[PDB]
């Protein structure tokens, strides 16, 4: 615990101190260095010690860190996911602003104070806005949705986490705390149901990943959406249970919806980066609801459903922002014959979209078992909504596929060997994973 | 009127002098169409 | 001036006078033994830094710098003098060639002239230029302007006899980068900027020879025509008002050459009492001071002039 | 829990109960109780006389905006200049306009209110929301196609956002205290007051 | 390592600062201001980190010439006035008897530009730009030559004055070569493949006499210092 | 394929001259490109700092502009604006702060008038301006006795002082 | 000679270039009432030579031997453009199309060694070779490089996006979108990178000046170094020039 | 050339419509002097007021918000007529 915390503390620092031309190669070297860091976090962590692994604090209530399940899973994911977004960016004010974006998120991850939590996840507020607004390429309208969406959410959690610590005097997550307020409840609510985007909050993520570069999508993608199921395994579900229970139809409502009708704006899309965004929120669905039933099997499926979104999303995104580079373009309909044209492209993309389809040698698969015996557990008619409208993400997948696979074109555009470099660990990530490494 | 401008043997230069057109990352590009630009657009 | 009572140290920045106080004299002795500390500290971090340790000298005065006399070729353009007896006891040289300028002629700091080099009055050679006379003479007549970075050259003459002297006319511009070797340039003649000009090449009066133009050795541009390209030829015939705008770039450099020798050449002191009174002159553009109550000061040097 | 096995959370068993116990031993109390103005004016018993009591706040803000547009309007006309037309029959409608408007738009959500309440015999939300349906749809009768819809939405939720955070927010937290031990657990060991902090006096403005 | 280096030469630096800095605190109580004098700082045999110029006895170096970074110069060669060769970032060879003329610039300092390397008896004209070129044994560079990065120049060659040579273009040897796109014009005759050496010959001659001249301004700058 | 190139012209060819009437009355003839906004042709000839104000807008201060009067002949260049966006809203403070009385039917913005071909002779004047204030160092007095010109002004736009 | 109306005065003492016995040209310096602007992280070589109204933006390189001479008038160098190696940047007095005469370089500009460029617009992300000439009047558009060894005649335009070579520069080929986007910026950071090392090896006072202390030193004890009122003379000098304009007939 | 917003009117329509605002500019202390005076003696009648419900206050407060017209309406809209 305490070397990874190091290690976080430490890429930050080294970009201070590098030549500027040595900045990429220190990066890599650094965000390996965080991911070993990661393993030996996972080695001192002894399931011996069942509610948490491991606990550090320094000097205060704030700098109380520590690891559970779901901790260490998504911090071992985002650590796995960083070096592929450090390769992808260049110039040394993109790597500081990633850098500090990543340290900030994956501190958010292992803290244990609900103000803390919110200190370093909203440090990165600005860092987005100026990353998703940069000048040629980038967007002002995405910038100002992602920040004020955040802003707002983030003051609703943080007035909650006011109130707790006024009344109990403490807002830590290892002081049991229990609390009957609807307001309170409300409070953290609104931070995950707009952070996990849940129709009608979901308008944000769109707009901030076409227009993100690709490091900065796959970051979004895989850890900052999972964000979300930290605040409620953590922060949520061992204080507002009760509230939880008593709004579960509404919960249903939202969640079932926000599937549904994300599902049906996917297939509006011309766009392949907002076609994989809009498959993110219907998949974010299925985790907040299966968490929200509180039971042993949905907060397990739920995590595992978010390692395996976090290892099929950025490598859709990875594989778009490739074919962007080799050919300026991102509709579907200017892309013909991608299979003759890039046949190793094309096998990673079919072999990734086979994936968000959770198809069964995939992590989605067992994942998406996981959750549905949940939502069996609560109830029949739970499932069955579920399971009948994931047709509609077969349509628009294949509809895509089919418009990419066959035509007319002139031009070879497949990847080079760095193109392959980057995707192959999560390639094998993903295999490790779908046959039952979860 | 096209030239190599990848080096394998790391020898890479950019030519921005040079009268042929380097077969660079652009050279891939689609061409694209004013009226899907509009439809986009719209 | 108005006052007779300014601050010492505000007289004389560039070194204060005598410490006479005793705190003075504690301050100058305290300062004498922080130099031979920083000197010390310096000496070891230049063990550190390696073969050179950075070390900084002045550097020579190359605008007005000698060449080694021949007793057998004897100068031409420029002059000829004595050198100290201790580097006579140590080089060996006798006499050594020296460039001969007038007074209203500007050389830049910057600029090398080397030897026999003739330069007139009114003429100019700009940062950058090097004139080397090491071989044979160099002749610049009045109004000439030499610009930056130019370089002109000679060589000997040879069996043949042809004359490899470089020879240039009043009222010539030589264009900024131009690479001049043992040409003839005559009167009202503008080199254009990157142009070479080789040997044996005979400029003709009130001609134009054009920007990055090569003009190939022995060849002879007649007057009042243009030349321009890589193997130079001729394009057109130089229009009458041109030759005004020959002229007017000729009088033009001599104004800017008297400006520039101006300011290259005020001493240390003054440089650093002018640096003064540009910073004081900014901190009295407020005119809501206390100060600017009491007193006017003159524009030039913020002096108190007059009450307010 | 923190743990992936068993559900998060806690139960409190419903037989068992706690016996309460002081936050201080004595307490002494800055918060003044409600004027009987307050619950003369709070008393919709008499939908008249609950529709009377509240209306001049709904007159002085017509007359407020009102007099912010009339002054818009004077400002502007020239004083050096002699006008034929008289700047107060120019003005005046202005003013009294918007003040009957108001007043009449203020008129109809109160007596909605009252009407609903007596009606139904209970204090609901439901009351708030129909009053401020009939008030906005009376403030869209002859207005574009969108309008018809907002203005009942708008009204109608601006009861229940007054209800919601000065009536029920208040109530759910009257327990929570901040000092001692936390109002739901007194066997921790924390510093027991002999009495409760007062930040404030009473207040007279 | 490098990385040695690099704190080696942080610590020298810093503690190089920290010793002129105090100098100049001595300089301020004692009340001279001669620290703030903007003269020329230009050094003939800049070093940029460790990376120092080598030198052979009998080369002749200008004042007024920048020889930068890493530059190895052989014997008998000369350097002359104003003229910048720059090897900080990649570094350049200059053989026995090449002259670098007046106002020439000979560099690798582009980003993907290759060390420059030239051969012995090589005459660089005055004006001539070299970046990241290969110029071989005996070979005649005319005064404005341009010469781009991995061009090649072959034995026993002259450059005619004005010309570009484009990158990846070979110059081959016994030839005579012009124009903005460079193309070979007649074959060198005898003559001029004897002259080269005379030439050579003549420039180390020539630095010779500039170099006692130059020894000469260093004794008069002495008797002023000392 | 391989249409035929066409050679550009020369900045002689592609120069236009128009009038300015100044505030103090004199003509002026400002020599001008064609492709090129009105306000960065009348800065660059050296008009005052006085003659010319920032647009007036959230992100559009950085661009100078200059209230003109334009012939009726070339209203058609002048270009449209949505009123439902905030360039309007520029345009609108620009009248109500700037302009106000001395507004004119001819009464127009620099930024908002390009040069071309069709505009060559084109006699325009510099319409009044009232005193305007953003920050003190960007401000109008109202006297027009400055002798400096806004292309010596390196300062891009009105921030804190 | 002596400028009595000069911002800061006339000079007092006036040395000859024969006298001075060491190299004392400034990199940066004031042509009467013209000053040079620089901001923090602009680097100029200690041969360069910067004079006149120039006005140098942020993380502007001039190197070794460059001289950007504003005198007749202003010249401005945009954010992250590099005057290379012995080129020379002047302004006209006037320009022969009649705009303005000032030489404006854009951003990420990059001119290549010993090229001249003399009263030109050169727009954001261009590349001037080496010995190309730029007349008085001519417009480089942004996203256009112009070939070593060209010239573009007085009043001409090269368009944007297109490669020009040739004395009588003319068009080659349209630059490549990766061209115009990457590389022209790139060069301009990667000159920027050397010209930050160059400052960070730079000390602000280096020890030069001890050389020319020691001779003032030196005089100091011998008694004939002299105390001069530098201010006062430059007053008397004015007052003196007035009374005799004044008193003159013709 | 780029896809682009269609801008609906006319350009000279709406130019004039953006002139309307080009009108006698009063000075805003004449508007902020009575604001004072009747805000401070309004002040002071407040502590007097009756004690409303927060239903009838929020109200009363959309009522204000609903009725309260910018000073730029008034502006282009003004006419020095009966
Ligand atoms: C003879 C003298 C003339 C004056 C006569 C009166 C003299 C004063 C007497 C006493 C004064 C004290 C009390 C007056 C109010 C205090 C305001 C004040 O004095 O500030 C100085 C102010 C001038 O200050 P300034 O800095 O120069 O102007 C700043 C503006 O930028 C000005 O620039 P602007 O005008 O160009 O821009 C206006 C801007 C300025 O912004 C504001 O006005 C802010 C106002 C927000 C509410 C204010 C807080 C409300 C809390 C009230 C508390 C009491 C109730 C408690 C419970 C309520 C819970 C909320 O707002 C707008 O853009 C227009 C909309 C106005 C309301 C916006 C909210 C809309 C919500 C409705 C949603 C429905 C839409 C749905 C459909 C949408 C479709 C997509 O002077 C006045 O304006 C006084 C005029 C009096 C008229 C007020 C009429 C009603 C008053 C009570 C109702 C309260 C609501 C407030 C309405 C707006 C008031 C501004
Ligand atoms: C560019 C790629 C080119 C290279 C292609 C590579 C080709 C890959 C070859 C395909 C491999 C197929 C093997 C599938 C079996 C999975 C292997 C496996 O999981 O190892 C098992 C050992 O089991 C085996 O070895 C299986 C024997 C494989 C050979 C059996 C016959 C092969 C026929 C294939 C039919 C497999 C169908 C299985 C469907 C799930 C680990 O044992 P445990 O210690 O119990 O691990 C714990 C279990 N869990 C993983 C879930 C955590
Ligand atoms: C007692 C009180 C009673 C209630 C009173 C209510 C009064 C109104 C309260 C509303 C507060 C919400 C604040 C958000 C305002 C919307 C954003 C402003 C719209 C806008 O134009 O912003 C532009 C872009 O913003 C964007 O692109 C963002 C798009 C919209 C953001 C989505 C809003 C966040 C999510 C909303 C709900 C979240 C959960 C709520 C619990 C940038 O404008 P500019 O910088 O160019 O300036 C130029 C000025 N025209
Ligand atoms: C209309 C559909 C509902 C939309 C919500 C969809 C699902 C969200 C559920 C989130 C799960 C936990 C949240 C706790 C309750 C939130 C809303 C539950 C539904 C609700 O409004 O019930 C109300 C009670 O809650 C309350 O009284 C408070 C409501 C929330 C307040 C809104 C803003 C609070 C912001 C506070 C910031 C943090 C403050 C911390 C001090 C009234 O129901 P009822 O019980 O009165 O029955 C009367 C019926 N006849
Ligand atoms: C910020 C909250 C504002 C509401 C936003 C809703 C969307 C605005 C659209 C305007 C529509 C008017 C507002 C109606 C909302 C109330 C919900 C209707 C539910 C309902 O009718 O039940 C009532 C209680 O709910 C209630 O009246 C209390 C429920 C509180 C509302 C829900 C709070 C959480 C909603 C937050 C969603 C996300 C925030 C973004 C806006 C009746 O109850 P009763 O006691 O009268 O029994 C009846 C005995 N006669």
């Amino acid at each position: 615990m305490s070397l990874y915390l190091f290690m976080l503390f430490l890429q930050p620092l080294s970009l201070s101190f590098v030549s500027r031309s040595f900045s990429k190669i220190s990066s890599l070297m650094m965000s390996f260095a965080t991911l070993w860091s990661a393993v030996y976090m996972w080695f001192t962590s002894n399931g011996a010690n069942q509610t948490f692994y491991q606990v550090v604090s320094w000097g205060s209530d704030w700098s109380t860190f520590g690891v559970c399940y779901t901790s260490l899973y998504i911090s071992l994911l985002c650590a796995f996911i960083f070096p592929i977004c450090v390769i992808l960016v260049q110039g040394y004010r993109a790597l500081s602003i990633l850098i500090c974006i990543q340290t900030a998120v994956s501190l958010s991850i292992v803290s244990l104070h609900m103000l803390a939590f919110y200190a370093l996840f909203e440090s990165s507020l600005l860092l987005f806005f100026i990353l998703i607004g940069r000048r040629k390429y980038g967007s002002l309208s995405a910038a100002y949705n992602i920040s004020i969406y955040t802003f707002i959410s983030a003051l609703g959690f943080l007035i909650s986490a006011f109130w707790l610590n006024w009344s109990f005097g403490s807002v830590c997550a290892l002081l049991p705390n229990e609390e009957a307020n609807s307001f309170v409840a409300f409070g953290i609510f609104i931070l995950l149901w707009v952070k996990a985007p849940l129709v009608p909050f979901h308008l944000w993520l769109p707009e901030a990943h076409v227009y993100a570069p690709t490091a900065g999508s796959v970051l979004l993608a895989g850890v900052l959406l999972k964000i979300s199921i930290v605040g409620l395994h953590v922060f949520f579900l061992p204080i507002c249970a009760s509230s939880i229970v008593k709004a579960f139809p509404l919960i249903l409502s939202i969640c079932l919806g926000s599937f549904i009708f994300s599902s049906f704006s996917t297939l509006k899309q011309i766009d392949l980066k907002k076609i994989v965004a809009y498959s993110s929120i219907s998949h974010m669905a299925i985790v907040f609801l299966s968490s929200a039933t509180n039971s042993g099997l949905g907060i397990q499926g739920a995590v595992l459903y978010c390692i395996a979104h976090g290892l099929i999303s950025p490598g859709l995104f990875l594989l778009v922002g490739i074919l962007y580079k080799n050919t300026n373009t991102k509709l579907v309909f200017y892309l013909r014959g991608l299979s003759q044209q890039a046949p190793v492209w094309w096998s990673v993309w079919v072999f990734f979209m086979l994936g968000n389809l959770a198809f069964p040698l995939f992590p989605n698969f067992i994942a998406e078992v996981v959750c549905l015996s949940a939502l069996f557990k609560n109830h029949e008619l739970y499932a069955y909504a579920f399971i009948f409208f994931s047709f509609v993400g077969t349509v628009y997948s294949s509809t895509v596929l089919g418009r990419l696979k066959g035509g007319v074109s002139s031009q070879c555009v497949d990847a080079s060997r760095l193109d392959v470099i980057s995707w192959n660990p999560l390639v094998l990530a993903t295999v490790v994973t779908g046959i039952g490494y979860m | 009127s096209s030239r190599i401008a990848g080096d394998t043997t790391g020898k890479y230069t950019p030519n921005i002098f040079s009268p042929e057109t380097p077969m660079d990352r652009s050279f891939s590009h689609v061409p694209k169409n004013p009226f899907w630009e509009a439809w986009v657009f719209r | 001036s108005l006052l007779k009572n300014y601050p010492p140290s505000y007289l004389y920045p560039f070194r204060h006078p005598k410490p006479e106080g005793v705190i003075e004299k504690v301050l100058f002795n305290l300062g004498s033994l922080f130099r031979s500390a920083g000197q010390g500290m310096d000496e070891l971090g230049s063990l550190m830094l390696g073969n050179g340790g950075m070390q900084e000298s002045v550097g020579p005065n190359l605008a007005y710098a000698p060449v080694k006399y021949n007793p057998a070729a004897a100068p031409k353009a420029g002059i000829v003098a004595p050198i100290p007896a201790s580097a006579q006891r140590v080089l060996g040289v006798k006499e050594i060639v020296l460039p001969s300028k007038a007074e209203s002629t500007f050389i830049a700091p910057n600029a090398n002239v080397l030897g026999d080099v003739k330069i007139g009055a009114k003429s100019s050679i700009w940062y950058g230029a090097v004139l080397r006379g090491d071989v044979n003479s160099i002749e610049i007549g009045d109004n000439t302007n030499v610009q930056d970075n130019v370089t002109i050259h000679v060589a000997k003459h040879s069996i043949d006899g042809k004359l490899r002297n470089t020879v240039i006319g009043n009222n010539v511009t030589i264009g900024h980068c131009a690479t001049i070797h043992a040409c003839t340039i005559a009167d009202n003649v503008i080199i254009g900027m990157g142009a070479t000009v080789l040997d044996g090449v005979k400029v003709e009066s009130g001609s134009i020879v054009g920007a990055g133009s090569i003009v190939p050795p022995n060849t002879v541009i007649p007057a009042g025509q243009v030349w321009v390209g890589n193997p130079a030829k001729f394009i057109r015939n130089v229009l009458p008002e041109e030759n005004g705008f020959i002229a007017s770039s000729a009088n033009n450099y001599d104004l800017l050459g008297q400006q520039h020798k101006f300011e290259n050449s005020k001493v240390f002191e003054e440089m650093l009492v002018e640096e003064e009174i540009a910073k004081d002159r900014e901190l009295l553009e407020d005119k809501n001071l206390a100060v600017h109550q009491l007193y006017i000061f003159d524009p030039q040097t913020q002096l108190a002039a007059r009450p307010r | 829990t923190f743990n992936y096995v068993i559900p998060y959370g806690g139960s409190s068993s419903y037989t068992i109960n706690n016996e309460p116990v002081k936050a201080e031993e004595v307490t002494v109390d800055f918060s003044k109780e409600p004027s009987a103005s307050s619950l003369k004016l709070a008393d919709k018993s008499d939908w008249i006389a609950y529709t009377f009591n509240n209306v001049p706040l709904m007159a002085t803000v017509g007359l407020l905006a009102g007099a912010h547009e009339a002054f818009l309007h004077y400002e502007r006309t020239p004083i050096y200049g002699k006008r034929t037309y008289n700047i107060i029959k120019k003005l005046a409608p202005i003013v009294i306009n918007k003040t009957a408007y108001a007043t009449l738009l203020g008129a109809i959500f109160c007596a909605t209110d009252a009407l609903y309440e007596n009606y139904s015999g209970k204090k609901s939300y439901t009351s708030g929301m129909v009053a401020g349906a009939a008030t906005g749809a009376v403030f869209a009768i002859g207005r574009p196609l969108p309008q018809p819809l907002v203005w009942p939405l708008v009204f109608a939720a601006a009861p229940v956002i007054a209800d919601l955070f000065g009536e029920v927010y208040p109530e759910s937290m009257k327990s929570a205290r901040g000092y001692g031990t936390p109002y739901g657990f007194e066997n921790l060991d924390d510093a027991v007051p002999t009495r409760n902090p007062i930040r404030r006096n009473p207040h007279h403005y | 390592a490098s990385f040695l280096k690099t704190i080696v030469w942080r610590c020298g630096f810093a503690i190089k600062e920290t010793g002129l800095a105090l100098e100049t605190l001595g300089c301020k109580l004692q009340g001279n201001y001669s620290f703030r004098e903007k003269c020329s700082r230009h050094t003939p045999l800049t070093q940029y980190q460790f990376k120092a110029p080598s030198v052979g006895e009998s080369t002749f170096v200008a004042p007024s010439a920048l020889v930068s970074g890493d530059v190895i110069i052989g014997e008998k060669s000369s350097v002359l006035y104003n003229a910048v060769v720059r090897g900080e970032f990649k570094s350049v060879t200059i053989g026995e008897g090449s002259t670098i003329s007046d106002n020439a610039y000979v560099g690798s300092s582009s980003e993907f530009s290759p060390e420059t390397v030239i051969g012995s008896n090589v005459s660089v004209g005055s004006g001539a730009v070299l970046k990241g070129c290969t110029v071989g044994n005996n070979v005649l560079i005319g005064n404005n030559v341009i010469i781009s990065e991995k061009a090649t120049v072959e034995d026993n060659t002259i450059l005619a004055p004005g010309s570009y040579v484009p990158e990846d273009v070979v110059v081959k040897s016994g030839e005579l070569w012009s124009g903005s796109p460079a193309q070979k014009l007649r074959n060198l005759d005898e003559k001029e493949l004897a002259l080269f050496n005379t030439l050579s010959v003549g420039a180390t001659e020539l630095a010779a006499d500039h170099a006692v001249i130059m020894k000469l301004l260093e004794l008069k700058q002495k008797e002023f210092i000392k | 394929d391989h249409d035929h190139y066409t050679p550009p012209k020369t900045v002689f060819e592609d120069t236009i001259t128009i009038n300015v009437l100044d505030y103090d009355g004199k003509k002026h003839a400002v020599k001008a490109l064609i492709g090129t906004p009105l306000n960065k042709a009348l800065v660059e000839y050296g008009f005052s700092s006085t003659y010319f104000f920032p647009n007036m807008g959230y992100y559009t201060q950085h661009i100078s502009d200059a209230h003109v009067f334009i012939p009726e002949e070339y209203w058609k260049y002048v270009e449209n604006v949505d009123l439902k966006t905030d360039d309007a809203e520029a345009i609108k403070l620009m009248f109500k702060l700037v302009v106000q009385d001395y507004q004119r039917e001819t009464s127009f913005f620099a930024s908002y008038l390009t040069l071309n071909k069709e505009m060559d002779n084109m006699t325009i004047g510099f319409g009044p301006i009232k005193p305007w204030h953003i920050t003190p160092k960007w401000s109008f007095n109202g006297h027009h006795n400055v002798k400096d010109r806004m292309f010596d002004r390196l300062e891009t736009g009105p921030f804190i002082e | 000679v002596n400028f009595y109306d000069a911002p800061n005065g006339p000079a007092v003492e006036q040395v000859k270039i024969e006298d001075e016995w060491y190299n004392r040209q400034r990199t940066e310096f004031n042509i009467l009432n013209k000053q040079p602007s620089k901001a923090d992280d602009v680097f100029i070589a200690p041969n360069a030579v910067v004079c006149g109204d120039v006005d140098l933006y942020q993380k502007v390189s001039i190197f070794f031997g460059a001289v950007v001479r504003g005198d007749l008038n202003t010249i401005r160098i945009g954010e992250n453009s590099t005057i290379l190696d012995k080129a020379v940047v002047h302004a006209a007095s006037t320009s022969p199309t009649g705009l303005n005469a000032a030489t404006i370089i854009g951003s990420n500009v990059t001119v290549e060694p010993h090229a001249v460029l003399r009263s030109c617009r050169i727009g954001d992300n261009c590349i001037v070779g080496a010995r190309s000439v730029v007349c008085e009047g001519a417009i480089m558009h942004p996203e256009s490089v112009l070939a070593p060894g060209s010239v573009l005649a007085p009043g001409r335009q090269i368009p944007s996006g297109e490669l020009w070579a040739g004395s009588p520069a003319k068009f080659v080929r349209k630059l490549t979108y990766y061209e115009t986007s990457n590389v022209i910026r790139e060069s301009a950071e990667h000159y920027y990178d050397i010209a930050t090392g160059f400052r960070n090896e730079t000390f602000d006072h280096g020890s030069a000046w001890r050389d020319a202390e020691a001779y003032r030193q030196k005089l100091v004890d011998y008694k004939e170094y002299n105390w001069v009122n530098y201010r006062e003379q430059k007053y008397v000098m004015r007052l003196q020039r007035d009374a005799a304009e004044l008193e003159k007939l013709l | 050339d780029e896809p682009k917003h269609q801008i609906p009117g006319n350009a000279l329509d709406n130019w004039a419509f953006l002139r309307t605002y080009a009108k006698p500019l009063p000075d805003m202390i004449h508007y902020y002097y009575y604001v004072y005076l009747f805000g401070f003696f309004f002040v002071y009648k407040v502590a007097d007021f009756p004690e409303y419900s927060p239903r009838v206050l929020v109200m009363a407060a959309l009522i204000g918000s609903l009725f309260y017209v910018r000073r730029d309406w008034v502006h282009r809209e003004f006419k020095d007529s009966p």
